[PDB]
């Protein structure tokens, strides 16, 4: 499959979230999602076929996680925007008040702006800290989807914020929206992780 | 807040 930013991938066969970025561990290819979206050695599967596996996550606590494929993959410097694709140009950490967008299979790619750093999420497992909040909108599904700025710059991977009887949270005001996504910067110091770039 |  060819590995793009935002697309569809189901996790045993039940679960689904978004695909984050494409990135290499040596000659090993992966791409990093969210911590809750499966558990070690989880099977992910790209349009009914077995791609590779949960190599390591940390949820609840942070919400990270990374998916070792197997070398069939191809990975690539993109992230899905409808038909069109976002360049991977590098991870420069965007400041607060920064124009943010975010790819994932239940909203597509929806952009807003970050509106704050350091935000605790207490969901049902346990506390997850130190997630950035921006405003842009998504929906259950979306999980593990990247946030990257226009510029091309990766800025996380999506977790979780304030879903409403609908599965998402594009039907209430910007200014009442909370999507909260996890800093690339610490899973790729922590898994010792480079994101491919274009 | 919800996981997603």
């Amino acid at each position: 499959a060819n590995i793009v930013g935002g697309i569809e991938y189901s996790i045993n066969n039940a679960s689904l979230c978004s695909v984050g970025f494409s990135v290499t561990r040596g000659a090993t290819k992966g791409f990093v999602t969210a911590g809750h979206c499966g558990t070690v050695n989880a099977t992910a599967r790209i349009g009914g076929a077995v791609v590779g596996t949960f190599a390591a996550r940390v949820f609840p606590g942070n919400d990270r996680a990374w998916v070792s494929l197997t070398s069939a993959q191809t990975l690539l410097p993109r992230v899905a925007n409808g038909s069109s694709f976002v360049t991977v140009r590098g991870s420069t950490e965007a400041a607060v008040g920064a124009a943010v967008c975010r790819s994932g299979r239940t909203t597509g790619y929806q952009c807003g702006t970050i509106t704050a750093k350091n935000v605790t999420a207490n969901y049902a497992e346990g506390a997850v800290r130190g997630l950035t909040q921006g405003n842009a909108c998504a929906g259950r599904g979306d999980s593990g989807g990247s946030w990257i700025t226009s510029a091309g710059q990766a800025q996380g991977v999506m977790s979780g914020g304030n879903v409403q009887s609908n599965g998402n949270n594009c039907g209430i005001p910007a200014s009442q929206r909370s999507s909260l996504f996890e800093r690339l910067q610490p899973i790729l110091s922590q898994y010792g992780l480079s994101l491919v770039t274009g | 807040a919800a996981p997603f």
